[PDB]
RNA sequence: UAUAGUUGAAGGAUUUGGAAAAUUCCGCUAAAGAGGGUGAAAGCCCCGUAGACGAAAUGCUGACAACACCUAGGAGGAUCCUGAGUACGGCGGAACACGAGAAAUUCCGUCGGAAUCCGCGGGGACCAUCCCGCAAGGCUAAAUACUCCCUAGUGACCGAUAGUGAACCAGUACCGUGAGGGAAAGGUGAAAAGCACCCCGGAAGGGGAGUGAAAUAGAUCCUGAAACCGUGUGCCUACAACAAGUCAAAGCUCGUUAAUGAGUGAUGGCGUGCCUUUUGUAGAAUGAACCGGCGAGUUACGAUUGCAUGCGAGGUUAAGUCGAAGAGACGGAGCCGCAGCGAAAGCGAGUCUGAAUAGGGCGAAUGAGUAUGUAGUCGUAGACCCGAAACCAUGUGAUCUAC
RNA sequence: GUAGCGGAGAAAUUCCAAACGAACUUGGAGAUAGCUGGUUCUCUCCGAAAUAGCUUUAGGGCUAGCCUCGGAAUUGAGAAU
RNA sequence: GGUGUAGUGGUAGGAGAGCGUUCUAAGGGCGUUGAAGGUCGAUCGUGAGGACGGCUGGAGCGCUUAGAAGUGAGAAUGCCG
RNA sequence: GUGAAAUUUUAGUACCUGUGAAGAUGCAGGUUACCCGCGACAGGACGGAAAGACCCCAUGGAGCUUUACUGUAGUUUGAUA
């Protein structure tokens, strides 16, 4: 490419629309705003969610629930992701990281059974669902909550 | 390449010539010139950083 | 600056798995002698937000 | 080291011009082809530039010397010390993102008012247990904010209605008792060579003659548009009701970017300006004397959609460090996506309601994202421009008028 | 000598530097105005509304109805007899 | 490229594609044997608009491709002359 | 001899009966009328000057009243230093 023959890719740059520049362009004389009214003024308009004066929808509906301060959220990995390891590896939270499978392990890892394993792993993690542990042990491995 | 300072001094001031070291090549330097005159040492040094 | 969320909407609504918005019902705190048992049984189930309301509400709940 | 300075390479002829730096030939120089000047556009004409050199005097910043200060272990646990109208409490106010609230923590006014290492304070009312500290005495560099001013520079910033209010003797002239308000106004030529002498005229001004490449470049001086005011001419016009043109057309006068030519035009048909606001306008509804200049959807940061490119069950870095105000590498804290349901405990391809394995709600069942560019809309900011009557807080007035 | 949240009044809302139902000047300040005026080049394709509901609402707004652009989808779902 | 058939009034408003101004970069050019600007002509294109020639004028300016915008004026009882 | 002003879309600017945003110099059908001025009069140009002071609106202001709401200076009464 030479600096006197540049060309962007097709569809990648568009021009711009300038209002208030004559009648034949399509947007002269009031610039798309219609005739008079609150919406034709500079800085005119009503705030988001406003409805005239009818009771707004958020205000007819009731509030609900509370936030728990000791809430625990985990960092699920199901069963297909444990197929990208060799037969017999002892998968763990540091080998999951450094493969990028899990970054930001919120409160620890939890394995879930969805849906099919065929390996010989020995999984170390913080939680196991009833079917994850089960299918891990059918294929022939072991678990340990830790 | 590097502290090849006599060569860079000799090559300045010629109105067709630009001088750059091998740790400081940009995309705009290569596109604007018609050719590149690189030494053997500097070529391996560029291959070491672009990897 | 950043956009501020409507804190009164967020205390009343939650976002479902396919992008919708689950909501509670009205007429559910007050004089139940004025309504039938079938009404108060069927005003105990949650519902969703309509399309007219969502179009006008979307930007106030963008982040949560 | 700041405040003066020194030295610093390499060109002549030819053509056109008033004058070359331009053109054409044939040379040279560069650790210097950044920039400015010269009768037009110069690496080689002048000032400079890259490089090398320099300070009597005064002020700054380092380094190393002196001089000044400051700094020791192990054991014991009989007794003494460790900041009092203080911490804290009631009442009234305020500060904490926290509007009295279930209100911890920190202040102010007022009244009441501890303990002493077997002690005292805190972990968001309060208590018990465990854990972390030791108030009511003092000081302290750096990493962060700002530019009246001095030096050296930079700009996909302005170019005389712009840019400072002010390119010029501007906070001036001018206006007001005062506080205060506040302008207009740049350009002969390369060089003044800025018109000796003569003629008309009181002078102003003009005509010759001269300067000069050019004076219709003559000081109201580069260029010299329009409104507006004149002089000369080809064609028409004194029986005619005209939004002023348009279509048809004899006569006269010319002869062009050369082609189904140009100007004027007796006479005939048709025909109620422009803009705004309106159900509706020629409107006796609204605006404009005319001509020229200026004069209105922008940017920053967020959110969403379409298009485009790179990676792809993944994508991507922020502050910061080195670097030419740059590109061009380090940096994985963090952010989005990859799993949902429920108020929550929690369970998980399912979950909640429910006595229910029933039914139903929301989810799964191959079901694509993320960074950046670009355009359309929206939010917070004056947010497309102009326009009040008013409200508040400093100050200046009884040289007029009232007592 | 008395000064603007003020003064003075043989009382009229009268005077306080040609303007007083609350002086003048500077600043908050580009105050606010659901109202009025204005908003600058061209051609091609399509092309409305003046209605319902709710509104301290009635010359403003919101949701639907009616226009335009891009996609998806089984059809034979639209219309006229 | 041919040939058929069908279409092409338009306010608010949506969608597409272009004309012209100033500045930046790269390339290729012009200029005292006369640049920009000004004035006249009977010229070209579907439109915004583009050339060529005369006269005036005295030192700078086009074209191509991409970029960036204080980018277009007839109206505001607009502001200055 | 000297020498302004308010106004102004461009004007080669007749009458009658009609028409029309419902009272026309300018539109229709007729009728009348050679070109250019001077001194006089006020019927028309919904004549000029003043974005109606009358009336209603803006969820506009400002001054005033009170047994309208919510506060407060001042006066008073108790506890405590």
């Amino acid at each position: 490419m030479k600096l006197h023959e540049l060309k962007p890719a097709e569809g990648s740059r568009q021009v711009r629309n300038r209002v208030g520049r004559g009648t034949s362009s399509g947007n002269g004389k009031t610039a798309g705003r219609g005739q008079k009214g609150q919406k034709a003024r500079s800085g005119g308009g009503v705030r988001l969610g406003f409805e005239g004066g009818q009771t707004p929808l958020f205000r007819r509906l009731p509030k609900r629930g509370f936030t728990n301060i000791n809430r625990k959220d985990y960092a699920v990995v199901n069963l297909d992701t444990l197929n990208r390891f060799e037969d017999g590896t002892e998968v763990t939270p540091v080998v999951l990281k450094e493969a990028g499978i899990v970054k930001n392990e919120k409160a620890g890892i939890k394995v879930l059974a969805d849906g099919e394993l065929t390996k010989k792993l020995t999984v170390k993690a913080a939680k196991f669902s009833k079917s994850a542990q089960e299918a891990i042990e059918a294929a022939g491995g072991s678990i340990e909550v830790i | 390449e590097n502290g090849n300072d006599f060569a860079a001094l000799s090559a300045r001031n010629l109105p067709n010539v630009s001088v750059v070291t091998s740790d400081n090549v940009s995309v705009l330097d290569v596109v604007s010139a018609n050719k590149v005159l690189a030494t053997q040492t500097a070529l391996t040094q560029i291959e070491e950083v672009l990897a | 600056p950043k956009q501020k969320t409507h804190r009164g909407l967020a205390k009343r609504v939650k976002r479902t798995g396919g992008g919708g918005l689950k909501r509670g019902r009205a007429f559910t705190s007050h004089r139940f002698h004025g309504k039938t048992k079938k009404q108060r049984r069927q005003l105990r189930k949650a519902s969703m937000v309509a399309k007219g309301d969502y179009k006008r509400i979307r930007q106030q709940l963008a982040r949560m």
